[PDB]
């Protein structure tokens, strides 16, 4: 996407989770932002000694190398439940005789 | 928890926030020197104060990580830039005094001149000018006349400015825990935390005196073949047994002998390899000269080249309006934006500068996987030593012939090798000798062991003790000759290019092991041969993330540098010279003066 979600000047719309207490399970999602406390210094949502802002920003330019352009990713998740199958693949018709 | 624990916490988030601001610092400061417009110099002096003002500012609790309570390597060699806290450290008046400083000394360094005595109305500037006269020109007089009046009128000038520039840069060095500003730069050498690889910093004195002693050898048959070329010139003013004039070294500040090589030349009958006529039948431009330089990497077994690489580099320079620097200069930006701002003529150095300015960027490539602070080269001697590795496989008459510039019916023997060789013994010869006194000369001064009044006459008897050279004009405590120098006036080291031709050899002859190629040094060929680059990415990707003497370690299996690749390198010359040498004396001698009779 370096042609499209890229710009000069950077780009900040997309962001990650660098700190985390912990490791998240799968397919867990987690939007907190409560500030990643290091040490035993308390934080408490407060920015100072041990306490940063976990969330950060992707520097995205099209200058950018190939390893670190951005790139869209799209997965699929195929979960298959106990209630009857929805989604199924392509069915193509051929002629009638 | 643990201060290595919070330190990493702390130093992960920098590595994303200093990446994003020197990459911008770096980005504005290459569309300046690339492109001349009044956009790109505040951008390039605003994201440079941002950035350098960035680590000042997480510097307060980046100090608060030691180093003893940390067990992990990479923590405390990212901390250890970041514990320096730069102009924090000195007080406010000796750290704005020191920008001054260096400011000044830049100043009078690029808008210094000299003027002609024959003509008034003429007065060359520096760069190039004063440069360019003191290279061409064979005269005795014409020398002397820029070369005496630019230290009154700059080198008198500087004495006060590099009075400062002794004491501001102690005073800091001595709040960094270190001996004097000559150990800040032993320092970049340094290494702590590892048992066995551990580098003392009082170490490097001998380290560097302990080859100089055997560089001598090569350098007293050269030496004393150049003075014997030059005593037919001037039988008044040099002896046989005596010091070569400082005004005919060849250069302003007697760096580089390359220019002598036309009196020096070993065989008038015989050819020397030059691919500068060469490329003109070939027909190959700027933009096929990074081409087949890419060819040779993915030969030897280095990574290739990306497309963003070969695309917007900066191959000449468009008129005045958008000015680019001609002077051969590969920055490093970041997020692998890498790219290179040299002038692109047809020559044989510019496919040896190609090599070169592209070696920084294939050392640029393969430590980008590391973290930001671990982004680097282990020292200041690896950056431009890199580089030359590449360019001295590349003048082999195997791959020249491969790619096509090198005619097949090309003779490669004993009398085509020493001419070329000596041609570039003057380049890598000459610099080392005059490096190691300079570097030398300031480890002293620094430290105070040199008074200010015998500034100059410990200089100029260490350059006859050195380099066997003699002051045509008695210069006294005034002058500064180390002043001048574009190292010592923008606080760069000037030392790398003596670690640099220890390093580079040393690269070269572990790689021909695996190369399979014996002998001297200058008949390897790495081309076609892929454990070449195999074994040197493994080193090129640590960077000072592991200890300079361990990435050393892993190729030629040695912690420090050594001459021995330096020697069978020249071999075919050192022996050539040792013949002619039989009816001269070996050596110098310091008791010899042009104005002494």
């Amino acid at each position: 996407s370096n042609n499209l979600d890229s710009k000069v000047g950077g780009n900040y719309n997309y962001l990650y989770r660098l700190f985390r207490k912990s490791n998240l399970k799968p397919f867990e999602r987690d939007i907190s932002t409560e500030i990643y406390q290091a040490g035993s210094t308390p934080c408490n949502g407060v920015e100072g000694f041990n306490c940063y802002f976990p969330l950060q920003s992707y520097g995205f330019q099209p200058t950018n190398g190939v390893g670190y352009q951005p790139y869209r990713v799209v997965v699929l998740s195929f979960e298959l439940l106990h209630a009857p199958a929805t989604v199924c693949g392509p069915k193509k018709s051929t002629n009638l005789v | 928890s643990t201060i290595e624990e919070q330190a990493k916490t702390f130093l992960d988030k920098f590595n994303h926030e200093a990446e994003d601001l020197f990459y911008q610092s770096s980005l504005a400061s290459w569309n300046y020197n690339t492109n001349i417009t009044e956009e790109n110099v505040q951008n390039m002096n605003n994201a440079g104060d941002k950035w350098s003002a960035f680590l000042k500012e997480q510097s307060t609790l980046a100090q608060m990580y030691p180093l003893q309570e940390i067990q992990n390597l990479t923590v405390k060699l990212q901390l250890q830039a970041l514990q320096q806290n730069g102009s924090s450290v000195l007080s406010e008046d000796k750290s704005k005094r020191l920008n001054t400083i260096l400011n000044t000394m830049s100043t009078i360094y690029s808008t210094g001149k000299v003027c002609n005595p024959d003509n008034p109305q003429e007065c060359l500037l520096l760069e190039p000018g004063l440069n360019e006269i003191m290279a061409n020109s064979l005269d005795y007089n014409e020398r002397l006349w820029a070369w005496e009046s630019w230290r009154s009128e700059v080198g008198k000038q500087l004495r006060p400015l590099y009075e400062e520039y002794v004491v501001l840069k102690n005073e800091m060095a001595r709040a960094n825990h270190y001996e004097d500003y000559g150990d800040y730069w032993r320092g970049d050498y340094e290494v702590n935390g590892v048992d066995g690889y551990d580098y003392s910093r009082g170490q490097l004195i001998e380290d560097v005196e302990h080859t100089f002693e055997e560089i001598k050898p090569l350098y007293e048959h050269l030496h004393a073949y150049v003075r014997a070329k030059l005593m037919n010139a001037y039988p008044s003013y040099i002896s046989p047994i005596g010091c070569l004039p400082a005004h005919l070294l060849g250069d302003m500040w007697g760096r580089f002998w390359t220019n002598l090589y036309s009196l020096t030349v070993p065989f008038g009958q015989k050819p020397n390899i030059d691919v500068t006529d060469a490329m003109v039948d070939q027909a190959w431009d700027a933009q096929r000269i990074f081409k087949e330089a890419e060819k040779f990497f993915v030969s030897v077994g280095l990574p290739n080249m990306t497309q963003g690489f070969w695309e917007n580099s900066m191959l000449t320079d468009p008129g005045n309006v958008q000015k680019a620097v001609c002077h051969p200069t590969a920055w490093d930006l970041g997020k692998g934006d890498f790219r290179i701002l040299m002038c692109t003529k047809v020559t044989m150095d510019d496919f040896l500068t190609a090599h070169h300015e592209m070696g920084h960027i294939q050392y640029d490539m393969a430590y980008a996987a590391q973290p930001f602070l671990l982004r680097n080269g282990a020292n200041e001697g690896f950056h431009e030593a890199v580089g030359e590795i590449m360019s001295l496989s590349a003048a082999t008459p195997k791959h020249l012939k491969s790619i096509g510039l090198l005619s097949p019916d090309f003779q490669e023997d004993n009398e085509t090798e020493i001419n070329f060789l000596l041609k570039q013994a003057l380049t890598i010869v000459g610099t080392l000798p005059f490096t190691y006194m300079l570097e030398k000369w300031r480890w002293m001064v620094f430290k105070g062991e040199i008074p200010k009044d015998q500034w100059m006459k410990k200089w100029w008897e260490m350059k006859r003790e050195i380099v066997g050279v003699v002051e045509p004009v008695p210069h006294d405590e005034t002058y500064c000759d180390p002043a001048s120098l574009f190292h010592v006036s923008n606080d760069y080291s000037f030392i790398r290019y003596y670690t640099r031709t220890l390093y580079q050899f040393q690269f070269q002859e572990a790689l021909c092991q695996a190369a399979k190629h014996e002998g001297p040094l200058h008949k390897c060929d790495i081309s076609n041969s892929t454990e070449a680059g195999q074994k040197l990415f493994n080193m090129l990707r640590l960077g000072k993330s592991e200890p300079w003497t361990l990435a050393l370690e892993n190729v030629v299996g040695a912690k420090n540098m050594n001459v021995r690749p330096l020697l069978n390198y020249f071999e075919p010359l050192f022996t050539w010279l040792k013949d002619q040498n039989k009816n001269s004396f070996v050596g110098w001698s310091t008791d010899w003066s042009p104005y002494a009779d």
